[PDB]
């Protein structure tokens, strides 16, 4: 009798639910169907006079302009699904792969927006020629150092963070956020005062500002930049094509299908003043 | 490996960094210490941030939880090491 | 270290 | 999403 | 892949699948009530 | 946790904070601790060096729900007395949402002998969405 | 340069400002000290805010964490410096 | 003038009020002290709120942070002053 | 009458209850003490919860803020009373 | 049975675990201690995490609340046991 | 064939974002089309 | 330019509202002869030290 059972299957083929925190929900996403996005910033400001009645005004300075090029690279996967499976497999494999591929792309481009170099991937804000804050230029991200090489400072811990906040400018702090990984927010949560009760009282906010728990920022290493903070809505611009072009090719490998999916995404920092970092050197 | 890392170092907490003090007389200390571990016995003079400075007839192994700005050299016969 | 009365370490 | 012969795929 | 412009894109991985069975057992209770009680006990003992 | 009986003697409340951050920011979107009654009590009895409680109706702990499931083991030698995870994906319950009862006036004759049996089953579906807290070392 | 600035100075914290005390006997202290660093050994008398005043047979380097209102001069044979 | 007024007096804080203790041996202390400043050396006996009472071979200037309910007179050869 | 009732007794707080310790050498202490008031001078041995146990060359009136699990009797020549 | 379990062990709290230190000179301590219970008198040298290392003319029963990274062996004539 | 691409410029020219906390949003703004404005306060009060 | 000038004006007039003196610009609330609070007149701003 045990042959008359037919165990029931799921409705949808589930999957391990990996992190979708991608810095894309806070950065400036701009849909462009071109080969590059040229964002235009004003690295300086104007001048004003408090004129008199008989001043005979002269020229006031005019802001000088900078152009940043977003090369808009592309990202491609080609999973080869058999043809005997696609028709015998009452689940929908065509829309599962497309749902699963877009998941892998949103997770592969998430790492590129942070620690991605320039070669055929977005230049993450961590590869942007970091300069010690206070000696801040325009073509560089300003960082504040904590003290001891590995961890936070030995005496005034949490002061390398509270000045990282107030080193960013009054206007970008209005909507800014920390960026760490899971292992650093834990290393921050474990910070405790002279008694043992940790001194930091669903966004998992810190000091009132939101925290985007990425999974791609470097750990707390000798000279790593594990904590960033800034208004990525103005500091980081993402250019992309907001779709997923899936070309199924039942031709190359003939008894298979060989889906060829590819999205195009790029991005660099737009405002070097809108992202401040935390180095652990000294 | 310190199990008491991530604890905030307060004033009442034990000494994390130490440095021997020299009685400059004319300049303040580079860091003001939380306490003074006295090296050898004698008299030494200590100044607040208010200028009130007095002489202490200190003993050799004595460790005195006073937090001075300047250690002068006129009445100082006792060498110390500052704790912080 | 300092001026408490508490049988403590420091 | 491969051959329907091997169960693991 | 982070495909290049001229790279001749090759095969990429494919997620493997695991099936987990839920044998769906059963759970039985058999209380015994006297028929005299079920008629004389204005509280609905059937539904209780 | 460190010690074999209870939380770490040198620094407790960290075997809990790294239990939380041992899940992944996607399963922590909706996760919840699962303890019995006398464990949430042993967590709430935790006080810092000053004597105040470190963790200040749903008994939320560290911002996450707490499910008081009377069936988990208590704090013991190697017990996993505290589990934390997203069970919405981690544990799948398969059931029939009705109870079938059969009243039987025949077997025990002057009695009625009800017989009610629902069918339920279920184990874990996503091993990545449930992390435990062993109390051994 | 103090790294422990912006920390609140509590009663249990180390001594920030010091001042030598003179046993006025008829007026209170200008500031009541957190502790008394004794300069030379002897007996000295100390008064609470409740009047209870007793005599302490103190020793030379002894530092006693009592917080007095008035230090009288009748039984005082030991000079001290108040810590605060 | 106390700058440390409005601070709460804790158990770890310095002594605010003092009172000399007499070993009544049949009644408890009027106030139980935070510590005992010993006046003269000897042995003295101290009782908890649990009755456990033991003898302490104390020294003259010794200040012992024990908080007793009753100080008995049978084994007491050392006079003290309670701090609070 | 204690004015410091309703205050929580911490580890840094003064000793509330005391009990003389006997070096059982095979069983742990009934309560582990916050500190050890040493009665008479000598050497005594103390064990952690980690087994590390060492010998302390302690002095008579010495009060040492170590929190032991077991006090053994092999090297113990000094009697103590535990504070808690 | 400890009534002070579930209390967080701070830096100011009493010593929970102890371990005797050997002056390796070339490697750091396995755990850096909160304090040093000195076993026998002498001079011993201690290093911060900043390298500043000095010599301390310590005494036998002295317990010094300094928190060192490395204890060197060149000037060390005093054995200690670290508290933590 | 790389000359045939023509990068896309932004829609508007962005700029470095500076502090607009101006004390104008907590003070009393009064539109006045004149050469001056004369507030008339009472530096004292009456008596009852 | 009008969006950039209207910004610089909101940022140049905000500086004068605080530390600007009387000459050809608003007098900030800091340049108003501060006097210690307790000795508070009307033609001055009170302060605590």
């Amino acid at each position: 009798g045990g042959y008359l059972v037919d165990p029931q299957t799921s409705e949808t083929i589930r999957g391990v639910l990996r992190s979708t925190a991608s810095l894309r929900q806070i950065a400036s996403v701009v849909n462009v169907e071109a080969t590059s996005f040229d964002v235009l910033v004003d690295k300086t400001d104007m001048g004003s006079g408090w004129a008199s009645e008989t001043a005979a005004l002269s020229e006031t300075a005019t802001p000088q302009i900078d152009r940043i090029t977003i090369p808009l690279h592309e990202l491609a996967a080609m999973p080869k699904a058999s043809q005997r499976l696609l028709d015998d497999s009452a689940f929908d494999i065509e829309t599962w792969l497309a749902n699963r591929i877009a998941d892998k792309f949103a997770r592969a481009e998430a790492a590129a927006f942070i620690s991605g170099d320039g070669v055929d991937k977005p230049t993450g804000f961590l590869t942007k020629t970091k300069v010690a804050n206070g000696a801040w230029a325009w073509g560089s991200l300003g960082y504040v150092a904590t003290g001891a090489a590995g961890d936070f400072a030995a005496v005034n811990a949490s002061d390398a963070v509270v000045d990282l906040v107030y080193a960013l400018g009054a206007e970008y702090r209005a909507n800014a956020s920390f960026v760490m990984n899971s292992k650093t927010a834990g290393a921050v949560r474990k910070m405790k005062d002279a008694d043992g009760r940790f001194l930091w009282a669903e966004p998992a906010r810190l000091m009132g500002y939101p925290v985007l728990i990425a999974e791609d920022m470097p750990d707390i290493a000798a000279n790593a930049y594990a904590i960033a903070f800034g208004d990525f809505g103005n500091g980081y611009t993402i250019a992309e094509r907001p779709d997923l072009r899936v070309l199924r090719d039942p031709f190359s490998a003939k008894p298979h299908v060989l889906f060829y999916a590819s999205k195009r995404v790029g991005g660099d920092v737009s405002d070097f003043a809108a992202i401040k970092l935390l180095k652990f050197a000294a | 490996m310190d199990v008491f890392a991530k604890h905030a170092v307060s004033l009442e907490s034990p000494a994390v960094r130490h440095y021997e003090i020299t009685p400059s007389d004319s300049t303040d200390l580079a860091r003001r210490p939380r306490a003074l571990r006295v090296q050898t016995g004698g008299t030494l003079v200590l100044r607040d941030e208010t200028g009130i400075t007095v002489t202490y007839t200190v003993f050799a192994g004595e460790i005195l939880p006073v937090r001075p700005v300047r250690v002068l050299a006129t009445g100082t016969t006792a060498t110390a090491v500052g704790w912080e | 270290i300092a001026l408490g009365l508490g049988l403590g370490l420091a | 999403a491969l051959n329907s012969a091997v169960a693991a795929e």
